[PDB]
């Protein structure tokens, strides 16, 4: 199956979501798409890792971190797109929340 | 004549495509190797013309990677909840520097 981050955004895909991360970033939106797709290195790299991730579209930014060491914020603030790659592999959120502000996901 | 996106060339790589498209060597690899690839319809012509019409037409999610809604079916995703694979008119494009493909995506 899907590990525990992507399973919950697919079951939640009807939902406006809250991210939420260490550094204090907070977002809410919705689920776009779930792809397969790796970390861009070769193959033969000891560190090439395949994953699944979710394109993710935010529709608010509920709180900004103070400093701007995260990927997901430093693509989110150039405001190219609202879309953003959301996975476990790179920058994760620490929690996912539904906007009653029920716990559906928290890092492990 | 291959056009360019954010710098990287509008023109199908032909390996990373092919791992989406049945009974190609790099499809088959990748089924022998225990993974279960979202497959991709046509060939890489087909690849290479809905590139030509929707690649920079889309949203970028990250340098590199854009979701392209086709408005029509271009492969069938494969749901690790199921096993089972659904048709889908959504994909990721994935960009590089030797060219692109197209990742059949979750509808």
């Amino acid at each position: 199956g899907y590990d525990s981050l992507i399973e919950t955004l697919i079951k939640y895909e009807n939902n406006d979501l809250i991210l939420e991360w260490t550094s204090g970033l907070r977002i809410i939106g919705e689920l776009d798409t779930v792809f397969e797709t790796d970390n861009g290195l070769d193959e033969d790299d000891n560190n090439y890792t395949e994953y699944d991730a979710a394109a993710f579209k935010v529709n608010k930014i509920l709180s900004k971190p103070i400093q701007n060491e995260g990927n997901v914020y430093n693509w989110l603030r150039q405001e190219k797109s609202s879309l953003v790659e959301i996975s476990l592999y790179d920058d994760p959120p620490s929690t996912v929340l539904l906007t009653d502000g029920q716990r559906v996901w928290k890092s492990d | 004549p291959y056009r360019e996106v954010h710098g990287f060339p509008v023109k199908v790589k032909p390996g990373a495509q092919e791992k989406h498209i049945p009974n190609t060597p790099n499809y088959k690899q990748e089924i022998a190797n225990g993974k279960n690839k979202s497959i991709f319809y046509g060939d890489n012509k087909t690849a290479q013309e809905l590139l030509d019409k929707y690649a920079g037409k889309g949203d970028f999610l990250k340098n590199g990677r854009e979701r392209v809604d086709f408005g029509k079916p271009i492969g069938k995703y494969y749901d690790r909840n199921t096993g089972e694979y659904v048709e889908t008119t959504k994909g990721l494009i994935h960009y590089g520097k030797d060219g692109a493909a197209i990742v059949p995506s979750r509808p």
